[PDB]
């Protein structure tokens, strides 16, 4: 019922991990907005563990694909392919709260395809928080936890919503 | 989160 | 949740293809056709493939029809799930930039049958020779969405 | 799904049939002819088949109603599901054209003479005489579309 | 996906008949008998048969509410189910030219089901219109009938072609 | 389901009585008397009976309440179920032609289950007119008794037929 | 069914007292104080008790809200079941005639401290000195609806 | 459940604190800051504690929106439910009188090191307390009672009689 | 089944 309430409010949760499941759930949430309204903004709000790289890629392509903007915030942890998400949100729009927690780190389908995924995955990184490409491909390799200060100094996201 | 997450 | 998607004339395929789940896309076919039969449907795809049998009959429903039914492959189409994409309407085929398209593809007399139709509509919708739908068929494979297109699988790449 | 379905007076049949089944679709029958007794009925097909008490219950409330049932063989109509394709409103009984349509129908006394009764009522809606049936049904052998109708059990092949 | 039929005076009993289902079933007449105590009632069955004692209950339940409870067999009308056909108001009781009606029959005590047997005995004899002996001899028996067999019997009154 | 039986102040009491079918029994009486505490309530029983504690606590509501509580033997009313029906609203206690009534009767205190034997039995004998020692006879004792026997006894007050 | 019961003020406690079941009343109390601060409440007790946390966690609760807590026994109330019955409010604590209350009762500190206190209100509910409560909550006992009244537990017995 | 008490801004937190019960918290005061930015907020504690993330997120979000928001702890509050009592808005910080509170207190350890520190420095500003006091006091196994926490800073008031 | 049940 409070996810509906956010939904009329053109507002995603994304809560849980990150399988096809949740996946399919985003996505068919991101198509709905954007056909409801294709010029009004949606913000997806972000306390994932992380998980599939596949999933997250599929989310994030449909992020890409509709006209709207999509604003992230970070609420308790953004890690793995929610830190992902969170870093490939809009331009200027993507938030995280004081004590929020960011992790890059990155853990029946083809080796190849995942190798290209995770490719991907790194230089969207670099372009989106201006990192060296070098510097994301060892960050993504390591546990590392960064905060929203921290983060927000990479360059994972672009305000902290303070008072 | 608005004021303004929106 | 997906019912208010099914009012912008949009059906979601994000599952394994076996009976129930053909079953429902072809109810839903039918359904937007009643609800106008001149008015495009959008057919998207992330599948990991199926049934040869389920996938027939919605690849006939799409058929049948009188809407054109563009297709977009959102993650990925594979088996069934490319050859559904393969066969949405003219033009109207799509596959965003990180989308992937295996046409790979794993009752014995009609799968022999339902295989060998679906590799003719295959070379025809792709612009390929059969003995070459054939092989791609049967050996495992992966394409990019950029493979794909130029393979004939797909009309454009949904960027910006 | 089917919710919507129903309102275009559509009934979908695309699990086996059993007596669960059957009280389903005998309820939409009624329930189709009570809000209109003179505007058709569009039953879809896509079983395996399965029980002939079941089977025997649809036919009957199809016969009854006042609506006209047209069926339509989706992916493939079996058993009792090839029965009530082949028992739908004259002329108005179709298949796509990769369907397919086995009539082979699987207390003894009770069964047996049921299984004869079938077999009649087949060969009075499809024209063949009965000993054309009884062979079919002792078989493991399907029909296409083209097939089924030359035979009988279709009236029209549907691409527009 | 039943209460819409409800609304319109009809039950559905097309399951085997347990406690369960003859308490639904019990329900909905008093409910139907309180909505309106001089409207018909039609009770569409398509069960296998089941408890006696379930049945019984259904069965006193149709005498006691002031509608008339119509009766239909569907499918097949098997033991209690059949006597809850053969049971329904007079001159409402009917078959679809397909259907099948055997009135062969198989935690309580013994003499309760004995005489309760004896009991839906004599009303099946009384509605038909067959000798008891008749009836006792073809209820410890495995038969069916059609409608059309039926309806010689006595246990239907008109079938619906 | 019942939602609309409860509307027209009708109870179910369909299966056997342990404590969650006791705490609805009571919550729907109490609910009941709280809309209107001067109709009446139909308890209908097809019981096979149970738990001497959950029934005497549907007993106790039953006279709590202001509302008349008349008690209808649909199918069978066994051990507590025959009590609850036995206990209804005198002259509105019914049973149906074919009904059956065995009043039989087989984590809680055992000198408990003596002292409410003894006033169920009490009860039994005030309700029934029955002399105590043949309730105490009787409640001893599996014996099956049909609508007619039962009217005789004194557990109902009136056969349903026309 | 209880969503209409909670209407009429009604609140249900037929089950043993864990913390789910304590979650529950409490909120059931807040509820009914917040949509009407001054109007009464009825709570119907029948359980065998329980925990002794989740048990005071209600009793805390009937406490603070504005309005009186009139407590009955239905069936039976035993260990915190019963302590709850006998800190209803004054004068509206009630039994059936054939209800029964049985006030025995079953970091670890802390569950000896709520026992202490425990025995301490039950004694301020009674009226009996508290040397005989510390002792009468450690015996396997029950007494009838009129033994009840007798005691202090309850204070008037409906007919 | 509790939908009813919502309406009458009132979040009733019962459980443990893991993502789910953080996101349904988190939720439900963005909510109830919607439809009214500036009218209170209840948050009523019966919490044995749990994550630190999760509660870290419900912290932040209580902060954040406009309503002040009052805790009250009705059983027991301990770790990140005694850390969301002590949070709560100055001067509406309750306990009823036999409550308890305990400040005792996938994820790198390392991690969880910094977490708890910091976790410490917010306890130690929120009670007016030295902060090597409150760093020792998650060591014991005491548990504070309300009359005991609210001399020490965890609770503005003990409401009663 | 109406006409005639109901």
């Amino acid at each position: 019922d409070i996810y509906s309430r956010l939904l009329k409010d053109r507002i995603i949760m994304l809560g849980s991990a990150i399988d096809d499941n949740v996946a399919n759930s985003i996505v068919s949430q991101l198509l709905f907005l954007a056909a409801e309204d294709p010029e009004k903004e949606i913000s997806l709000y972000i306390n994932s563990p992380g998980g599939s790289i596949t999933a997250g890629m599929a989310i994030y392509d449909t992020m890409q694909f509709i006209k709207p903007k999509v604003s992230t915030i970070c609420i308790g942890m953004a890690a793995s392919m929610g830190a992902f998400l969170l870093a490939a949100g809009e331009k200027g729009k993507r938030y995280a709260l004081p004590n929020s927690e960011v992790m890059i780190h990155q853990p029946e389908i083809a080796a190849k395809r995942i190798l290209l995924l995770r490719d991907k995955l790194n230089k969207v990184l670099a372009e989106r928080t201006g990192q060296p490409l070098e510097v994301i491909e060892r960050d993504t390799d390591r546990d590392n936890f960064k905060s929203a200060e921290e983060a927000l100094e990479y360059g994972l996201i672009d305000k902290i919503l303070t008072h | 989160f608005s004021p303004x997450a929106p």
